[PDB]
């Protein structure tokens, strides 16, 4: 199948979103051919123009994100619930597909910092805890950095 | 909020 | 209860690891009294002096983290299986746990741009991809770039 | 791997 095929719609597409979402989170490299590797460079182009966008940028970081997936797809059907289509849209709503995941992550690390330290607190209960009594707690830490 | 975004998504891939 | 007490030893310890996770996670700033504060000073400086252990660095870079517990709990337990300690040990043990967190992200992003993509291309699929398609796929961007 | 980290953290704990 040409361009117009499903499969290629949907191959070419997955590759101009990763390609597009990876070299976003700039602030494993995709293969791409060299028409979609034109199409990438301009993506990239509209994305940092948006990035710019200051506004639309304290909107995202201010955004409930308790539902990442909900949030996408409150978005995706809001944009595009006029009936309308355009290339314009199409490429903002994949520029916002890479900001959400820079804002999931915003959600994601605190609670990866709290699992962590979850592990090493229960361990550190479990097994340390008599020999930091020992030492008089933590302020034998104080002492031992002289 | 997530309403305010779509509508600027929206107002900016028309601008395009 | 004072520095000896399980209750502050466990809730010195929780302040004192995760203002050293988020310090290290530089490459919500934690309350922190006056000695802790100095204690996690120290903290930092030894942190800092481990980021530049080239060849740990490589070999947590290299490390299987299919189960970012799983690795946590086995090294913890190789570190005090003779059955010692000391301050070192509890130190380069907080380290290890600032660096998990840190390898734990290199794991969660390549699956969170996937999720995310999973949301756009399904959402492409179903709802764009007509339109798409009577632009004569992808080669119209190329078209609309000009 | 996991293993050698382990020791590592030992050598630099005991070395402190």
């Amino acid at each position: 199948g040409g361009p117009t095929s499903s499969e290629q719609i949907m191959k070419t597409g997955a590759l101009l979103l990763q390609g597009f979402i990876q070299d976003r989170a700039g602030r494993d490299p995709v293969p791409q051919d060299a028409s979609t590797k034109k199409l990438s460079e301009s993506l990239k182009r509209i994305g940092d123009e948006l990035d710019s966008n200051m506004e639309l940028q304290r909107m995202i970081a201010a955004v409930d994100t308790d539902s990442p997936r909900e949030v996408f797809f409150r978005v995706a059907a809001d944009m595009f619930s006029d009936g309308n289509f355009n290339w314009g849209r199409v490429v903002a709503l994949f520029y916002f597909a890479s900001k959400l995941v820079l804002k999931a992550l915003s959600t994601k690390v605190p609670e990866l910092i709290r699992t962590i330290m979850g592990w090493t607190l229960d361990f550190l209960r479990e097994r340390l805890l008599g020999w930091i009594q020992d030492q008089g707690g933590w302020d034998g830490l104080l002492s031992y950095f002289g | 909020p997530e309403i305010w975004i779509a509508q600027e998504l929206r107002r900016i891939g028309d601008e395009f």
